[PDB]
């Protein structure tokens, strides 16, 4: 199920998550949260949990691009205070 | 595995 994730954190706290190519059934060509930093804003929030497929972050559509590209998308907003993601649990 |  789709769900708009909202991770309110501070700069210098990237997010704390690991993404990979969606090799699953491929419902949506995106990335998969294969890992998460149990302590950062990712685990603190709770809205984000391993086994979810992230489509777009703050507008940055990932549904289509490779893994390296997606990684760049997130690592780019390493100084964000609110991560608005649209993933599917 | 490089965390974002």
């Amino acid at each position: 199920e789709f769900k708009d994730v909202f991770i309110e954190k501070q700069k210098g706290e990237i997010l704390g998550v690991v993404i990979v190519e969606s090799g699953w059934g491929s419902i949506l060509p995106t990335v998969i949260i294969a890992n998460m930093m149990h302590g950062g804003p990712a685990e603190k929030s709770g809205k984000l949990n391993i086994g979810d497929q992230i489509m777009s972050i703050n507008g940055t559509s990932l549904v289509g691009l490779p893994l390296s590209t997606c990684q760049s998308i997130i690592k780019g907003l390493k100084n964000q205070s609110r991560v608005k993601l649209n993933i599917v649990r | 595995p490089v965390y974002i």
